[PDB]
RNA sequence: UGGUUGAACAAAAA
RNA sequence: UGGAUGCGUUAAAAAAAAAAAAAAAAAAA
RNA sequence: AUAUAACGGAAGGUACGCCGGGGAAGGUCAGAUAAUAUUGGGAGUUCUAAUCCUCGGAUUGUAUCACUCCGGCUCAUUACUCCCUUGUUAUUGAACAAGAUUCAGUUAGGAACGAUAGUUCACCGUCAGAUGUAAUACGUGAGCUGGGUUAAGAACGUCUGGAGACAGUUUGUUCCCUAUCUACCAUUUAAAAAAAAAAAA
RNA sequence: AAAGGGAUGUUUAGCCGGGAAGUUAGCGUCUAACAAAAAAAAAAAAA
RNA sequence: CGGCGGCUGUUGACGGUCCAAAGGUAGGAAAAUCCUUGUCGGGUAAUUAUCGUCGUGCGUGAAAGUUGGUCCGACUCUUCACAUGUCGUUUA
RNA sequence: GAGAAGGGAAA
RNA sequence: CUAAAGAUAGCGUGAAAGCUCAAAAA
RNA sequence: GUGUAUGUUCGAAUGCUACAACCACA
RNA sequence: GGACUCCUUAACUUAAACUGAGGAGUCAAGUAGGUACAAACCGUACAAGGAUUAAUUAUGUCCAAAAAAAA
RNA sequence: ACACAGUCGGUACGAAGUCGACAAGGUAGUUGAUGG
């Protein structure tokens, strides 16, 4: 939705950024639905 | 009442399973550059000259931009104007030679480009923001400003890029006006002789010829 | 025209095409029924997308990053206040 | 749907997660470690013995063993060759476009250069594979040659008779061994090797030797088939000696040991046409070709013994060939597909504006109602016709015809057309600016002797003074208007 | 982007839509005949009229194939069969031997094309005024006849337009497939009949379904 | 942009894209898409075929790629139904 | 492939 | 003998137009 | 024996208020919900897709509901084939006329006033025969007003014993700033027409 | 240590909540997920 | 100083039953009380205003006073008239 | 060849 | 010519008529 | 192609309103 | 009576840099590099001090910008 | 100054002479590497 947590990790985060959402929420999604 | 203008693929095969779905072209098939009937086999490219001048040090390099993509050529003329090939560089000064290019008009983008492209220009505290112009505007109006415009935004951002873009020269034709720069496109020579037939030749007997020569002059006509 | 965000073949005469609208567009032609004819023209948005390079940290299980030691590594040995306590014999 | 629920549930690890925490460059672990071969050529001869229809499977082969070792088993580069070969060997769907590629490949180049480099390995009993195998992919090696050429010589008593058969057809269709002295030589001008003039000759006189030692010492032992005569010969041997002589034009060709000696053309078609019948022959193949190309040869030159050679064949097979001609033999036989030669030479004569030039043009005789040979390129207004010599060259600057091209020119000769021919060997060497003028200069020497015929698109030239004012604006002349002007 | 990264329903559903169909109410059957026999394929081999002969290398041996098309010319000089120009195309796959390009050499240059309009209604009539190229056409008793030497002109040399005795026939001949269909559909789209009252043009073979209030 | 202040990261996206701004609502209405600099026509879904290999996981790529090809061109497609791949 | 082309068509291909 | 304004009058055409403020082979003023 | 069961052991008001300290229309989320199609169902003589209503899932999205110091006037800026005007000839359950549903631009010109009312959105009346919708800190108060609304006075109803109070109703009640910077609109001789510019050795 | 009126002084609670509240307060007490050197499932056995 | 009912049968004159010291009477009345603009009528092209009216709804209420007559107010409101730059819309 | 989703523009 | 032909799969009619498809042959 | 306008429903229902059956041709 | 990332969870609309737990890592109290731009992600043979030598960390190798395509 | 206005670096004399200076020059103190 919107930057300062939807914003994706980049080559060289290894998937993590401080305040990030995205990966834990598909992860979540991934495992248990919606 | 308006509408869209007609693209590229209006005139053509979409083949949309493909990765170039269709053929893109700076303009319509009758509308392509092309060469004076009676004026043309005259000439041809050498496709790249330099000169040399160790007394005012300012060097000169002439480019054939016939069937090169924008932005290869833009690298390569970036990095001449840099002068970043040369063992003395200095990021502090516009370091490079001087640059001529010709054939602008041939110059070719890959893919839908020709079609989509876009570009645009700031206009300060304007309510409507940047000025847009089509890419096929800029090759009807001026084809020099395509690789230009990619050449200005491949250089450095610093204070030195105007000199360097200064000492930069682009014509759509294949003549340039430069009073003391050799050309590029000129006179075409006769092919140099060889030492050897590539054929050889036997003749029929003059009878049998005459025979066949006869037969066949009733038949055709 | 009947726009549509799919496209199907609904009698034997129906087939499939492109149209040079003010872009490329899908489509179907049908000689049949004139109402057979459809555009690909309003299909739902396009979803944001989800970068390949992402993968090995989005799918399958994933583990803590930074392994958790400390808890079995204490011990009063290591400790300046308590290993005066430690007795080998008693 | 394969959505693998054990990882995508969050059960499983990936391998991408695994390896996103290791160093980029560590090596792949060998799953299965067997031991390697000890000895190459028994593991490529395997592989080779599995490998027999993708010239690309036969070059990869090559390439393999190449990178393996840098001296391979001569056997298994002779085999190799001879798979090659094999796959273009005379019955494919390939054009010789394909040939030409593969022999411009750099990969077939080393093995060439592999054999040549241990020529001194070749045995007698893999020359005639070898000459198969340079017959199949039409490339004469002037380097190997010489070789193969003197172990022929040399066990010419020794020859089973078919492979003598097959090996003259072989080299007759390379261009070697012919009648014409001074022409079957190998080398640079300056180291010039023996002269082979005859060899085929000599070969079919051989055979011919053999046949008439049979009237002396018949014997009615087991046959392969059917179609076996007594020296194992079918009747394709045959036919192919027949067609051979044709092509280098030794009609008038006997044994020398008798006075009163049948002519060895007449001896050959007689024990070809001697075991088939006519639902036989209709399925011969390659032998019906071969027949009705020398009677139409013999028939065309009107040599000496023509009248023996025509009672030759019976005549219920010449009527019948006769009528089949267009069916399939001759579009079965000609080459197939294209020439590269061929199409650069088209080329330059589109460049040159050479508007009635006819590709894979037939001429024939006045009174011929059916043609036999086709030309490369006919100009028809200046009774031209040009043939394309794509061969390797005798030496450095030495090119010759094969002897399909060589009985072809003698055709046109005699049709009455004047014949032109490119030698690639030296047209490669040109660029196309040179190529455009030694071709102007080549059409130069024969001006047009006659009109050209126009293959005009019809058209109705009574409306050509009508005017097509596209951006005419319409006119509104009158309101209302009594016509809806467009 | 695509390439790049994944879709959310191919990520999250592995794209089961593409497998979720039902299988019947098909408008079509699949090939079953197929087999994967293996057959043994055949060089085929046709005679084409002489005049094929227009196409040349750029078409027979310029052209990207999966096989080889062979192409011969033998020009020599009631059918016998010998004694005639023909043109020998062969191929290992007979799809080749089909191709349209092929039969449009041949009727460029002998025959050309044909179609035709018909019209039908109460004062509906095509004529000339006086003559070819000033085709006029009237749909009906109070329409104003429609003015079509333009399309003529466009078209001048390659094509023709005749109109029967009975001014109710349209013939669009000439010697360009492609230039005749351009011009009868012209023809056509501007003579198209009105389904209501079912007065005008129509094309041969495709009538126009009549249509009630 | 302008005064719209915060706009999600997408839209931002669709807006710094240099093509014409039709091109550009087609890509909005999705209908065509960017990718990797040149806008083309969405890789297209075909009932009972499998997808192009790019589009799915690593994993389900041999299973994708075992699926029925389609190899000619949108007038011989037979299949019942089509839709873009999103 | 054809200025044939506003929501319209023709040719060729597999 | 006059001025301004509209509640008065006229035009609604040109945009490569109307017009403008830096002639520029001058690459270390 | 004792009270600590608040079990380490019970009066209220302040809108007259004062002092010290600290500050909630956004930023974010996406449940309802909005857009797009799609699935199932129900309407449409017959008909699942001319057209209408509704259900589930999908993607996209945030109009409405669930970290400061209202409305109108004036001036506006931007998006959406969007309310009228365009696509002869898309589809139509398209005779015509008046219409309906989408899709499409080199985005072209335009859509008047009032009664009650603090109002917005609305209701009613006239003209016209062209509902437009949303955003811009629900744009704009160092540009204007101050009708509603949230201080001191005072009154009615209601609650308490009372002082007092009410997301009850009313009447009265000081709306500051000479513009430094950004922005914009106007505006501007030049080489010189102020002073000075003194080398070479 | 009585009663009534008037003055003076003091207090008028914790936690969640705008607030009113509702409920609640010592002690004891029910509801629990983390993994394959938890699978002879890289390592072992056998050879 | 203060207070002045509830659940029920016959729209209920008239009964049943519980409670209470008494169960709010007369007279106002959609009000400075109630309330998004209650019904009907006058004024208007159009009346969330105002006046009159109904007692429909919420209700008020009798010297902590109820209902009225005339006159009064730098008070809060309705309406008619006047020349009117308050205004369409501004100018000298 | 990739959120290449900072700008140019590349197979 | 052989062989095949859904108490009917798609059209069509107020109802009929008519075309196609399935099957077989080539 | 043919028993056949198969039976019931229906003012009718002739492959094609809707249900039943879905047999039959040396 | 702290913040964010990760793993496992309760509450929430399987929402929030939401609230509340159990453990590791950084920040807090840790510079200079990468990740486009103001903590919490990656990486460090982590910063006493000076210097024109060297190293495969993360991560790159068309240009902005350092870094391969002889014959 | 583009700059929280600083920090690290930052131009390499003369030939600007001339009665100059291995193999070729067609005598320029000019020239040698390069056919598809
Ligand atoms: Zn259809």
């Amino acid at each position: 939705n919107r930057n300062p947590s939807a914003r994706y990790p980049k080559k060289g985060n290894k998937g993590c950024r401080p305040v990030c959402r995205a990966m834990r929420k598909i992860r979540k999604r991934l495992r248990t639905g919606n | 009442s308006q509408s869209y203008p007609k693209g590229s693929f209006h005139e053509g095969h979409i083949n949309p399973f493909a990765d170039v779905q269709w053929i893109s072209r700076p303009f319509m098939k009758r509308n392509m550059p092309r060469d004076h009937h009676p004026l043309a086999k005259q000439h041809t490219s050498l496709k790249a000259v330099t000169m040399l001048d160790e007394e005012s040090g300012n060097h000169w390099h002439v480019l054939d931009g016939k069937g090169r993509s924008v932005g290869g050529l833009a690298a390569q003329v970036v990095r001449l104007l840099q002068g970043k090939h040369r063992v003395d560089f200095t990021p502090r000064t516009a370091a490079g030679d001087s640059v001529i290019v010709v054939n602008a008009i041939h110059l070719k983008m890959a893919g839908h480009t020709w079609d989509t492209k876009v570009y645009k220009f700031d206009r300060k505290t304007h309510p409507a923001g940047p000025k847009i112009i089509t890419a096929k505007t800029i090759m009807a109006r001026n084809p020099a400003m395509i690789l230009n415009l990619a050449v200005k935004r491949m250089l450095p951002p610093n204070r030195l890029r105007p000199i360097m873009y200064r000492k930069l020269f682009v014509y759509a034709g294949a003549l340039h006006p430069h009073w003391q720069v050799p050309q590029v496109i000129v006179p075409a020579k006769t092919p140099a002789e060889v030492s050897f037939l590539p054929f050889s030749v036997e003749r029929a007997d003059p009878v049998q010829a005459a025979a066949r020569i006869a037969a066949l002059g009733d038949r055709m006509k | 025209m009947w726009h549509r965000g799919t496209l199907s073949l609904l009698c034997s005469s129906c087939r499939y095409v492109v149209r040079k609208w003010h872009v490329p567009i899908l489509g179907v032609d049908c000689n049949a029924n004139p109402r057979h004819k459809q555009a690909l023209s309003v299909p739902a948005p396009r979803s944001r997308g989800i970068p390949k390079h992402l993968y090995p940290f989005l799918v399958g299980k994933q583990y803590p990053r930074h392994p958790r030691w400390r808890q079995a590594f204490t011990h009063r040995s290591r400790m300046g206040k308590y290993k005066p306590q430690v007795a080998r014999n008693g | 749907v394969g959505v693998l629920a054990s990882l995508t549930s969050g059960q499983m690890t990936t391998r991408e997660y695994e390896e996103a925490f290791l160093p980029r460059r560590l090596k792949r672990i060998k799953v299965f470690n067997t031991p390697p071969p000890s000895e190459l050529p028994a593991f490529f001869h395997k592989r080779l013995d599995n490998a027999h229809s993708n010239p690309r499977s036969i070059l990869k082969l090559y390439r393999q063993y190449m990178r393996k070792d840098d001296y391979p088993a001569y056997d298994w580069l002779v085999r190799c060759f001879c798979h090659l070969g094999n796959v273009f060997g005379f019955n494919s769907f390939w054009a010789t476009k394909d040939k030409q590629v593969i022999q411009a490949l750099p990969s077939f180049k080393f093995l060439v250069y592999d054999l040549i480099e241990r020529k001194h390995l070749i045995e007698a009993r893999q020359v005639p594979r070898l000459l198969y195998a340079f017959a199949c992919l039409e490339y004469r090696s002037w380097h190997l040659l010489p070789t193969l050429l003197e172990h022929v010589e040399a066990n010419l008593e020794k020859w089973r008779t078919p492979t003598l058969a097959n090996m003259a057809l072989t080299l007759a269709l390379l261009g070697v061994g012919d009648d014409a002295p001074d022409h079957n030589q190998f080398g640079p001008p300056d180291l010039l090797s023996r002269d082979y003039t005859g060899l085929v000759s000599k070969l079919a006189l051989e055979v011919h030797r053999r046949l008439l030692a049979l009237q002396s010492a018949s014997s009615s032992g087991p046959r392969k088939s059917p179609l076996h005569d007594s020296l194992g010969c079918m009747p394709f041997d045959y036919a192919g000696l027949a067609f051979a002589l044709t092509l280098q034009g030794s009609y008038d060709l006997c044994l020398p040991s008798d006075e009163t000696a049948k002519s060895t053309l007449a001896l050959f078609l007689q024990r070809a046409c001697e075991p088939l019948s006519l639902e036989q022959l209709e399925n011969s193949g390659w032998v019906q070709f071969f027949l009705y190309q020398t009677l139409y040869c013999v028939d065309v030159e009107k040599p000496k013994r023509e009248v023996e050679v025509k009672k030759a064949v019976p005549f219920a097979f010449q009527k019948h060939l006769h009528l089949s001609w267009l069916d399939k033999i001759l579009i079965n036989a000609q080459p197939q597909g294209n020439e590269l030669l061929q199409l650069d030479v088209d080329a330059a004569l589109k460049r040159l504006h050479i508007t009635d030039a006819l590709i894979n043009c037939s001429a024939g005789r006045q009174w011929d109602e059916q043609h036999c040979w086709f030309a490369g390129h006919l100009v028809r207004s200046r009774n031209l016709a040009l043939e394309y010599d794509y061969l390797l060259p005798l030496g450095p600057g030495r090119p010759k015809v094969s002897g399909w091209l060589a009985c072809k020119r003698r055709m046109l000769k005699a049709f009455g057309l004047n014949v032109a021919t490119i030698h690639q060997s030296f047209w490669s060497l040109l660029n196309l600016e040179q190529k455009d003028v030694q071709l102007t200069r080549l059409l130069a020497q024969f001006p047009p002797v006659l009109e050209a015929v126009k293959d005009e698109k019809k058209a109705y030239e009574e409306d050509r003074h009508l005017r097509f004012q596209r951006h005419a604006r319409q006119k509104f002349e009158t309101w209302p208007p009594e016509k809806l002007e467009i | 982007g695509v390439g790049g990264s994944y879709g959310y329903d191919a990520f999250f559903r592995g794209a089961a839509e593409v497998l979720n169909g039902s299988n019947i109410q098909l408008p079509h059957l699949p090939e079953n005949e197929e087999q994967k026999e293996g057959k043994v394929y055949q060089l085929h081999s046709v005679r084409f009229p002489p005049q094929v002969r227009r196409l040349g290398a750029n078409y027979f041996f310029r052209r990207q194939r999966a096989v080889p098309l062979t192409y011969y010319h033998h020009l020599v000089e009631a059918q016998t069969g010998r004694g005639q120009a023909l043109c020998f195309v062969a191929s290992a796959n007979p799809g080749y031997l089909q191709s349209k390009e092929l039969e449009n050499a041949v009727f460029e240059s002998t025959r050309g094309f044909a179609c035709q309009l018909i019209l039908e209604g109460r004062g509906v009539k095509a004529y000339f005024d006086p003559e070819w190229p000033n085709l006029m056409v009237r749909l009906g008793v109070g329409v104003k006849p429609l003015a079509l030497r333009r399309l003529a002109e466009q078209y001048a040399t390659r094509a023709k337009i005749f109109v029967d005795k009975r001014g109710l026939l349209l013939t669009v001949h000439g010697y360009d497939k492609c230039a005749v269909g351009t011009l009868a559909m012209s023809l056509f789209n501007h003579l198209q009949a009105n389904p209501y009252t079912m007065k005008g043009a129509h094309v041969a073979m495709h009538p126009i379904k009549k249509k009630v209030t | 942009a302008g005064h719209k202040h915060s706009e999600s990261v997408l839209q931002q996206f669709y807006n710094r894209l240099p093509v014409r701004k039709r091109f550009l609502k087609a890509i909005r209405k999705g209908t065509l898409i960017w990718d990797k600099g040149q806008v083309k026509i969405p890789p297209i879904a075909m009932q009972g075929y499998g997808l192009p290999n790019k589009l799915v996981l690593p994993h389900q790529k041999e299973f994708n790629n075992k699926l029925p090809k389609f190899k000619g061109k949108i007038n011989q497609l037979k299949a019942t139904r089509i839709w873009f791949q999103d």
